[PDB]
């Protein structure tokens, strides 16, 4: 029933607010939609305001939530920032166990002036192979997500490398030398397969 | 007579999978207590296979005072295999609800999109 | 009793509002050699009372008079899923030849039916032994997949995939294929169309007279792919009857055959009997699309338009042949060949028209080479032309997500060779300049003599304005187009209208851009007019919160409409004006219960307490109190003078 | 009958379309209209015209346009053009639907939609390029 219009949100710096679409395609159900903004570590923060924070809807209907920023330009302008956006869909009822659906997506606060292109940032990732670990290092101030991380003939768990930082994942000893990876653009589409360059 | 070149612009963006349950109202009829397996199926449709597969499933709720791993007698949830699914932990999924001796309860099925 | 996918019940269609309509299009041309001024003003008046649409077209011309061109009245009949065009109009011309007329015309409308039940799609039968699910496979694609109860099942909502291929019916287990091919004259089984027409005859030619005629065409579908189409074109001195059948052979393709017999009384008071037989063959398939059309007419056969001339065009056509071959090289290149051959009676004249072409698309560059050959024995010459077109967007060199406005610009290069005369090379830059891309510059220069054409089209919230300069002769084109909608609450201006229109009503909210539109903004009063709306479908009208005023909020920014054809559908949005405030309300040093309701007294607003008693209110004054129900409470508040300046106000409120 | 100089170079924006709007092949997105203006037209030579759209046909369906190939480009999605009556017009073919001419100014309306030629829809830019040609009676 409840559905978001995008898997991820991009908020340019200095924008007054951003719109997000929430839709429902069931004519005989009433839903109470509640929203809030979480930080990277999953802690409630007032830096962003969701309007309406909680509202009711009935039948086939779509609405737009407005995201306002009260950060007062405190986030650094040299790199992107990450936030967790949560949408809770309370089903308005009238022994029973109730279920609620909480959709969690990523919101990227992106500054105005950036040195590297968002699409070009994907192929600049660098890899390091330790005895049993793979370290992904990103020389780009853009957030990067790795998917379909193939080490030889097997895949590995996804990682979220932070900008100007490094991430570590496991690596089986029998994994092949070749490393392949995929990235997600701002549209939620998997990028074409790219070979893994070592540094 | 030749006319002129025409351009079409547009962008397509992926979105969250529509999430529902086989039982309406997002309500599971556990039944009167006296253990009792109540199966319910959660469906994730109206999206692409890649987006549907690249999700993270978690459970949240009010922890029982005695057993924090049992939702606040209490309600326990088991997967298709039959393994216990603890609460507050990091296309069709069937979950079995059971009554465990230690009545309305609410649970939060949380899906995180990578 | 299953319904078609995306079905709209015949009750949500909006008749509209009793409103007026005006569409003005003024175009002036100042040609300097000269200093000659031409004006071609056009006015389209319209009215919507009840469910009737009255339309009138009148053109005022000027050179340095008024001409009532068109007038008609339309009424949609839901029970017959058809429309009656009482007044001027023209025939469809699908079976016979299209002719203008003024009279009654009751014609079935396909847009009433759902999008799934359109085009040609074979019905899928079969008895399911036990419970199972059926999947339709075509080119490795699951066309349709759903569970089917045991017993016979009928599927008749298959999308009109077109040529495509064969449909594999994978049931879960008889795996059988069904052939699929279509021509424009093929229809699904059960689907029926008719075009009953009566009244006088009119045409642009002044020599043609004005007789009274009755044209009626009926097309029906039969099981196993048969389609039977007949028609009559009865007149006082002209009697034409057409009968034909179409069949989807499948692997062979699709073939439509028809024959028309006509008795015509020429102005020479001579009776002539003639026949015309037409074949239409279509075949698909790496992929080589073949389209063949033949129309062979015996001598003495004429259309209804040929017998309307003045009392007291000589050569008659014998045969028309059309070939169309399309071959795709790779996933990028497409080559096409088209050929038209004409034969007459009593002469060897042939009007041959051949067009060959190749289109290729790079990642950014798109280039095409085309050759045209027109042979006419009237001119005793074969005109041969070669045209090369290249389109290159500026994003190829410009960096991604660049802040420069040139990112939307693109370049076009055109080369023309006659191979026996003067050549031509034209290079031009076109793009948008305004913030909402409402501007459009098309500045191009070329050599034939120097030809410079620069147009500065603009699409504002009041009307479209185009200014263009052509230098070779110094011509100046200017044009202002727009529409005026007179509704019950007043009069509004906007872009020129196209059939259905949506009047969005936002009282108090001004300058609000609408989503997915070319810079359509609300006026100072707040109303706005959408240029176009889909007929008999579910639309989506939304207001841009970014363009919304800082002191205005919308409860339901997005709405949906189902407009009837030619109906002005009014969609309203409640706009609350005031200060947006997130009040932390506490009752007896404790947060309010979750789910409690809050209703404003000074203004009309409602909200939910939510967690921690954080209630969001919009349109609130600088003071006053509200009512909280969970069990009733009141809480007065006061605001600083800078509350209006601040976008969001956060205050701690105390309950009773 | 000369076309308006502005109409020879026009860009139509479809906005943003949700991927799940296309469940299976054949479905269409929100329509977008566009018009073509013919000025100083003379009906003596001919009173009927047709429009032919030549462009790059898709690899899986020769009835819709192409969006190209490459990174950041939507796949299994094409651009479909329809006449004012809602009937599909096959691109890269001689005109099939014909329209009458009026002395002075004439306006032709057409609709652009997004058609799904694949089972699944991938997000991204779906830009396309084509052109129109006029065939007189």
């Amino acid at each position: 029933g409840v559905a978001l219009g995008a898997t991820r949100v991009i908020y340019p710096a200095g924008q007054k607010q951003e719109q997000l679409a929430v839709t429902n395609n069931d004519e005989n159900s009433t839903y109470l939609i509640q929203s809030w903004v979480e930080n990277a570590d999953g802690v409630k923060d007032g830096r962003f305001i969701v309007t309406p924070p909680l509202f009711a809807m009935k039948g086939k209907k779509e609405n737009t939530l407005r995201i306002l920023d009260a950060t007062n330009n405190q986030l650094p302008q040299d790199r992107e920032s990450l936030f967790w956006m949560n949408v809770k869909a309370i089903p308005s009822m009238d022994n029973t166990l109730q279920l609620a659906i909480i959709s969690r997506i990523k919101l990227y606060y992106r500054p105005a002036k950036l040195a590297l292109p968002p699409d070009q940032a994907a192929e600049k990732l660098r890899f390091r192979r330790s005895a049993n670990s793979l370290t992904l290092i990103n020389p780009t101030p853009y957030y990067l997500t790795v998917t379909e991380l193939n080490a030889g003939t097997r895949v590995l768990e996804n990682a979220l490398v932070p900008p100007m930082g490094e991430s570590t994942v496991k690596l089986p000893s029998d994994a092949g030398s070749n490393i392949t990876y995929r990235t997600i653009n701002d549209y939620g589409a998997l990028t074409p397969k790219m070979t893994g360059v070592m540094e | 007579l030749p006319g002129g070149n025409m351009q079409f612009q547009g962008v397509i963006i992926a979105e969250t999978c529509r999430i529902e349950a086989g039982d309406k109202q997002m309500t599971v009829n556990m039944g009167q207590i006296s253990s009792a397996p109540v199966p319910f199926v959660i469906h994730l449709r109206e999206c692409s296979t890649v987006v549907s597969e690249r999700v993270g499933v978690a459970f949240h709720g009010v922890a029982d005072g005695k057993n924090p791993d049992v939702l606040s007698i209490g309600v326990a949830l088991f997967d298709d295999e039959g393994n216990l699914v603890p609460i507050n932990r990091p296309t069709s999924l069937h979950f079995i609800a059971k009554y465990r001796a230690t009545a309305n309860a609410q649970a939060w099925f949380s899906l995180t999109y990578q | 009793s299953n319904r078609a996918r995306g079905y709209i019940p015949p009750e949500l269609w909006d008749p509209g509002i009793n409103a007026g309509l005006l569409n003005y299009n003024f175009s002036g041309n100042s040609v300097q050699n000269g200093n000659s001024h031409y004006a071609y003003l056009n006015l389209q008046s319209g009215l919507n009372i009840g469910a009737w649409r009255l339309r009138d077209n009148t053109t005022w011309s000027y050179n340095s008079k008024w001409q009532h061109i068109n007038t008609w009245l339309e009424r949609d009949i839901i029970p017959l899923r058809s429309r009656l065009t009482l007044g001027d109009g023209y025939t469809q011309g699908d079976i016979f030849d299209g002719i203008n007329f003024r009279g009654a015309q009751l014609a079935s409308d396909d847009n009433m039916l759902p999008d799934s039940q359109r085009g040609f799609a074979p019905v899928i039968h079969g008895i399911a032994r036990g419970t199972a699910q059926v999947t339709i496979k075509q080119n490795g694609y699951d066309i349709y997949n759903s569970t089917v109860p045991p017993g016979p099942f009928t599927i008749n909502d298959i999308y009109a995939a077109g040529n495509s291929g064969d449909l594999q019916v994978t049931i879960k287990t008889q795996i059988f294929t069904v052939p699929y091919s279509s021509v424009p004259l093929l229809q699904r089984e059960g689907h029926t169309r008719y075009s009953i027409t009566a009244g006088e005859y009119r045409s642009g030619n002044a020599q043609q007279e004005k007789p009274r005629f009755f044209q009626s065409t009926l097309l029906h579908g039969l099981p196993a792919g048969w389609t039977i189409y007949g028609g009559t074109q009865l007149a006082d001195r002209y009697r034409a009857f057409n009968f034909g059948i179409g069949k989807n052979m499948g692997a062979l393709g699709a073939l439509s055959v028809d024959m028309t017999q006509a008795n015509s009384t020429l102005p020479d008071d001579s009776q002539h009997d003639g026949q015309s037989v037409r074949f239409l063959y279509n075949k698909s398939l790496g992929t080589n699309i073949q389209l063949v059309g033949y129309r062979y007419s015996t001598s003495g056969y004429f259309n209804f338009a040929d017998t309307t001339y003045s009392r007291m065009l000589a050569y008659n056509k014998r045969g028309k042949l059309q070939l169309t071959v399309t071959q795709q090289l790779g996933r990028t290149s497409t080559l096409y060949l088209s050929g038209s051959h004409q034969t007459y009676w009593g002469t060897s004249n042939v009007d041959e028209q051949f067009q060959a072409g190749l289109n290729t698309a790079f990642e950014d560059i798109n280039w095409t080479l085309s050759y045209s050959l027109t042979k006419n024995a009237w001119q005793k010459g074969r005109d041969q032309m070669l045209a090369l077109n290249v389109n290159i967007p500026f994003s190829h060199w410009l960096r991604s997500d660049s802040k420069s406005q040139w990112r939307h610009a693109s370049a076009s290069y055109s080369m023309s060779h006659d191979l026996n005369g003067r050549m031509t090379n034209l290079a031009g830059v076109y793009g948008t300049l305004l913030e909402d891309n409402n501007l459009s510059y098309s500045v191009q220069t070329g050599y034939a003599g120097s030809t410079g054409y620069a147009t500065l089209n603009y699409r504002g919230g009041y009307g479209n304005a185009n200014i263009g300069y052509s230098h070779s002769i110094k011509q100046l084109y200017y044009g202002v187009s727009g529409g005026v909608l007179a509704h019950a609450n007043g009069v509004t201006l906007g872009q020129p209208l196209n059939d259905t229109v949506v009047l969005v009503k936002a009282p108090g909210a001004k300058d609000a851009k609408v989503e997915n539109q070319t810079g359509v903004r609300t006026d100072w009063r707040g109303y706005a007019v959408l240029p176009y709306a889909t007929e008999y479908r579910e639309n989506r009208v939304a207001l841009d919160t970014n363009t919304l005023a800082d002191n205005v909020d919308l409860d339901n920014a997005v709405a949906n409409v189902v407009p009837t054809r030619g109906a002005i559908v009014r969609a309203e949005f409640k706009a609350r004006v005031g200060i947006k405030l997130l009040m932390t309300l506490t009752h007896n040093n404790k947060p309010l219960p979750f789910g409690a309701m809050v209703t404003s007294e000074s203004s009309q607003s409602s909200g939910i307490v939510a967690d921690n008693g954080q209630v969001y209110l919009s349109g609130m004054p600088l003071a006053g109190k509200v009512q909280v129900k969970w069990a009733h409470c009141v809480a007065n508040y006061q605001l600083p003078p800078e509350s209006q300046q601040q976008l969001l106000t956060q205050l701690s409120a105390e309950c009773r």
